[PDB]
């Protein structure tokens, strides 16, 4: 670690799908060298390039924000659900690195509750993403419903604290979503779905009784959560995983699954690394923070 | 047998807005139309079996049938019961330079006096008949 | 009818206002709802502060939830779709058939239902 991430600390460039891919990598980087107090084995004189890095990255991204403060690839196209789920995700970790405009992140916020979210909690996507590859393994259609409410949610959940005064439907629209993967959870058949919405209703503290025995013996091995495809799939999927043991505060199934991260000597960067890169840094971090 | 053809409606402003799909269904009594608009998926409208010939010719040139049984969108009277007897007058009508099959419906319940009007394309009411 | 402040906006189901909560409000000052993506907004939209006090706040007209587990047990199926759920509006109408098998048990009018505030009236078969 931090020798290795040199690459992830990245130049942001491009439109408002391609600006993120870029954005994101030296976000997480700077986020995980934090908590991880990987400073000394990296240095102090590129913390404040890279702080620009992302300032510069938050700002390009802005002149993609919609009048109805969503986010779309250009300002002509239809608002992404996804995108503007990923940018309140990106944005709600980025506020404690750099300033980021309350508004920018509480307006996408509503937007996806006002205009989004479905009469059952499910979370639509109306305008797919022209980048495919950045969605990570929410590309398979099987449980389309299940795994982007679940993305989304969690997007709503990060983003709770600095919006909670902000935004008053902001707990409804949480516990509608949560409803609907708390009752469509046990007919799941992929692990990265069980992973996706297992982080999502644990940080509900709904991941409780069948439900928690289907999230647990759903990880083979006792220390992944992976299904047959993509390998980067898989390591975003064990990340959501991971996420949700240490919300559960299990102490107990968390070692294997951290040595299983490490293991895959993952350590991001690259063509629909986007997810992979986020989540794997994301968890890993506050693994050690805990 | 069955087919489906995309349609378009004016809204509140006048502008032509998409709508939904309405469904064309033959069957032994006649032809039964529904509209797929969202949530709403019903009854349009109802032909007999007389009306069938003429039915497809003022759909493709313009003209007027009667209807058994009409309903419409949720914006009109007839959506819930239904009137019956109504008559469909079409005429072809240009939108951006395409061609479609313009006709009104029934008024905009409380109003005053506004009937609602859809569109559908005569390209694709021609290749269905 | 006073110089009176009000606090922030009620809170209304379903939706939320247009703009960012204040914590004081000014006497005339006025907000602005929104409903959730298919919740029709029953009252006025703007609410204004007018004598200390905020003016009746909407609500919002549940739409309806046709789900395939509702459609099977009542052994009953959308007509005009393939689709297995449907998210219908407040006022829009939805026609069913009874499945391949079963004959209906309810009224003949019941196959041709209107959604109201979250309650559509679903016809019964039976064999």
């Amino acid at each position: 670690d931090a020798e290795r991430l040199k690459h992830l600390i990245v130049t942001p460039s491009g439109a408002g799908e391609q600006n993120m891919i870029g954005m994101t990598p030296t976000v997480i980087a700077v986020h995980y060298l934090d908590e991880t107090e990987q400073w000394e084995k990296f240095g102090l004189e590129k913390r404040q390039g890279a702080l620009e890095l992302i300032k510069k990255g938050y700002t390009q991204q802005l002149a993609f924000r919609q009048p109805s403060s969503a986010f779309a690839a250009f300002v002509k196209r239809a608002p992404s659900t996804w995108l503007t789920a990923y940018v309140v995700k990106v944005f709600s970790l980025a506020v404690n690195l750099i300033a980021i405009d309350s508004q920018v992140l509480c307006g996408a916020v509503k937007w996806l509750i006002l205009e989004k979210q479905k009469p059952d909690g499910v979370f639509q996507e109306d305008a797919p993403v022209i980048h495919q590859e950045m969605i990570g393994g929410l590309r398979n259609n099987n449980e389309k419903d299940m795994a982007l409410t679940a993305f989304v949610l969690i997007s709503l959940q990060e983003a709770k604290d600095i919006c909670e005064e902000q935004v008053n439907s902001l707990p409804g629209s949480i516990t509608k979503a949560g409803d609907f993967l708390e009752a469509n959870y046990m007919n799941l058949q992929r692990s990265y779905t069980v992973a996706i919405a297992g982080y999502a209703l644990a940080q509900m503290g709904r991941l409780k009784g069948p439900l928690l025995n289907k999230f647990l013996t759903t990880a083979k091995d006792k220390n992944r959560w992976e299904d047959p495809g993509k390998q980067l799939y898989n390591v975003e999927a064990t990340s959501y995983a991971l996420l949700a043991l240490l919300q559960l505060k299990d102490f107990d199934f968390v070692p294997p699954v951290v040595r299983w991260l490490n293991e895959q000597r993952y350590y991001g960067g690259g063509y629909g690394s986007t997810q992979a890169t986020f989540m794997v840094f994301q968890a890993l971090a506050q693994y050690q923070k805990d | 047998s069955k087919f489906t053809v995309k349609i378009k409606n004016k809204d509140k402003s006048g502008n032509w807005t998409d709508l939904g799909d309405l469904v064309v269904r033959k069957e032994e009594n006649g032809i039964d139309t529904g509209l797929n608009a969202g949530g709403h998926s019903a009854t349009f409208f109802s032909l007999e079996e007389e009306v069938v010939n003429n039915f497809v010719k003022v759909m493709t040139e313009g003209g007027s049938f009667k209807t058994s049984l009409y309903y419409g969108y949720k914006e009109e009277q007839s959506v819930i019961n239904g009137i019956q007897n109504k008559e469909i007058i079409t005429k072809i009508e240009k939108i951006d330079g395409t061609e479609y099959i313009t006709f009104s419906g029934d008024k905009i319940k409380n109003s005053g006096d506004k009937v609602a009007e859809y569109a559908i394309s005569l390209e694709e009411l021609k290749k269905n008949l | 009818d006073s110089t009176g402040k009000c606090g922030p906006p009620p809170p209304i189901d379903n939706g939320d206002i247009t703009s960012f909560p204040l914590s004081v409000y000014a006497p005339a000052s006025s907000v602005e709802y929104q409903c959730q993506n298919l919740y029709q907004l029953e009252g006025n939209k703007r609410i204004t502060c007018r004598n200390g006090q905020w003016s009746e706040p909407p609500k919002c007209l549940h739409p309806c939830v046709i789900s395939r587990e509702i459609m099977e047990n009542y052994n009953i199926a959308l007509r005009w779709t393939a689709k297995q759920k449907l998210y219908s509006r407040t006022g829009e109408s939805v026609e069913f058939v009874c499945k391949r098998g079963y004959r209906l048990s309810s009224r003949s009018h019941t196959l041709r239902t209107t959604c109201w505030d979250g309650k559509l009236e679903y016809p019964t078969c039976a064999k």
